[PDB]
C-alpha cells in the first residue's frame, strides 16, 4: 500500500491556508491536526480563491462526521467525501492535493 | 478564536 497524501499532522491553519490557496482544483483538501484543540482533526479544503476549515467531529459512539453521517475511521470519513459535498451550500467534493 | 464551518 502506499501512505495517504492527505495527512499533514501538525501544522498551523495558516500554512494548510498557504499551501492550499496555490492548488489549482477546487476540493483540494489535507487533515491536520489541530493546534487549537489537541485531539482533534480538521479538514482544510480549497474552493474557488478560497479556503474553509471543517472540524472533524466525534461523537458518544466514538465515531467521526462533519454533520449527520458518522464514520469508523478518518479515512472512511475523507473517502465519502469525494463524491459528497463537504458543505450544506456549497458543492465541495473532496480531491486530491497536486 | 478559530472558526469552522460546520461549527
Amino acid at each position: 500500500m502506499k501512505p495517504h497524501p492527505w495527512f499533514f499532522g501538525k501544522i498551523p491553519r495558516a500554512k494548510a491556508e498557504e499551501m492550499l490557496s496555490k492548488q489549482r482544483h477546487d476540493g483540494a483538501f489535507l487533515i491536520r491536526e489541530s493546534e487549537s484543540a489537541p485531539g482533534d482533526f480538521s479538514l482544510s479544503v480549497k474552493f474557488g480563491n478560497d479556503v474553509q476549515h471543517f472540524k472533524v467531529l466525534r461523537d458518544g459512539a466514538g465515531k467521526y462526521f462533519l454533520w449527520v453521517v458518522k464514520f469508523n475511521s478518518l479515512n472512511e470519513l475523507v473517502d465519502y467525501h469525494r463524491s459528497t459535498s463537504v458543505s450544506r451550500n456549497q458543492q465541495i467534493f473532496l480531491r486530491d492535493i497536486e | 478564536k478559530p472558526f469552522y464551518v460546520n461549527v
